């Protein structure tokens, strides 16, 4: 789980 | 782009911007490797984290900018996509592997002074240039610090 | 593959087609020489 | 129009390689060779990096042996913009690059 580690994909 | 600075006009022909028809907005940046073919990221377009799942109809590709904002009469391209190619093998869940996705346009774009296409590195060219320490460069319209305002 | 798919890929018309380098591009050739 | 954070005209920024296990000790991420991570170490003292909205873009490379831009990453991933110790990630054309081929010389390449 990319997002639990904090990844973060590139606008928000 | 944090710790960037603008960019000198031209200096990245091969720069497009990957923008939504509606609502209007910049949606990411991409690089025209062709007349025909644009490289992006797959995340880009696909990203069931975000409820992101873009299909053809909704981007348009504007090729030839330089400032984010206007429209660039001389000089910008909007295009159409005919096509879209996402990778079949793109992990977006575990660690964002295979993160390729390309963008065929309607028809050919008509190259210029600020429209012309990137080479794709081959055999020698990677094994030459990819070296710890060696310097490579990133352009675009993003951010400029990390986010805690708009 | 060889070098270049277009030939004309990666010569910016301003620039490397003009002889005409841009404002930063000499930090990229500075990392190079044979360094790594 | 325009603010400030998002900039007014497009941006640039020269990134130095950094080595894969640097990049491997940065994050928790299951990092794979199909991307590589870029940006100044702490001990450096030269910011920089992509943030958000930079997706997509190009991580390009001028050759000095014949004078052409290569395109060598696409700027996807890091864990927020210009953090020491963290290093903006990208996918690796050149090891994607057979299927770049296969797609578009028509499903075969």
């Amino acid at each position: 789980d990319f997002l639990a580690e904090g990844g973060g994909v590139x606008p928000r | 782009i944090v710790e960037g600075q603008d960019a000198e006009v031209g200096l990245s022909p091969w720069q497009v911007m990957l923008f939504r028809k509606s609502p209007q907005e910049l949606l990411c940046g991409a690089s025209l490797i062709s007349d025909r073919w644009v490289l992006t990221a797959a995340h880009c377009l696909l990203y069931p984290p975000w409820d992101k799942n873009f299909t053809v109809d909704d981007l348009l590709v504007r090729i030839g900018k330089h400032s984010r904002t206007r429209y660039e009469r001389k000089v910008e391209k909007i295009s159409m996509l005919d096509k879209i190619y996402i990778h079949p093998r793109y992990n977006w869940k575990e660690n964002l592997d295979r993160d390729i996705a390309l963008l065929k346009l309607k028809r050919p774009i008509e190259l210029s002074d600020y429209i012309h296409p990137v080479c794709l590195p081959d055999k020698q060219t990677a094994a030459k240039l990819l070296h710890a320490g060696f310097k490579g460069r990133v352009t675009g319209w993003g951010n400029r610090r990390e986010t805690w305002t708009t | 593959t060889f070098g270049a798919g277009e030939a004309d890929c990666g010569l910016r018309p301003l620039f490397e087609k003009k002889q005409v380098q841009d404002q930063t591009e000499k930090e990229l050739f500075e990392s190079y020489i044979e360094g790594r | 129009s325009v603010a400030e954070v998002q900039p007014s005209v497009l941006q640039v920024v020269n990134l130095p390689l950094v080595e894969r296990p640097v990049c491997k000790a940065s994050t928790r991420i299951r990092i794979t060779d199909n991307m590589f991570c870029a940006g100044y170490k702490p001990g450096e003292g030269k910011r920089g990096d992509a943030c958000e909205g930079d997706s997509g873009g190009p991580f390009v490379m001028k050759s000095p042996y014949n004078n052409r831009w290569y395109q060598m990453g696409i700027v996807s991933w890091g864990e927020g913009c210009d953090r020491d110790g963290k290093y903006g990630f990208y996918t690796h054309v050149f090891r994607l690059k057979k299927w770049i081929q296969k797609v578009i010389d028509r499903l075969g390449s």
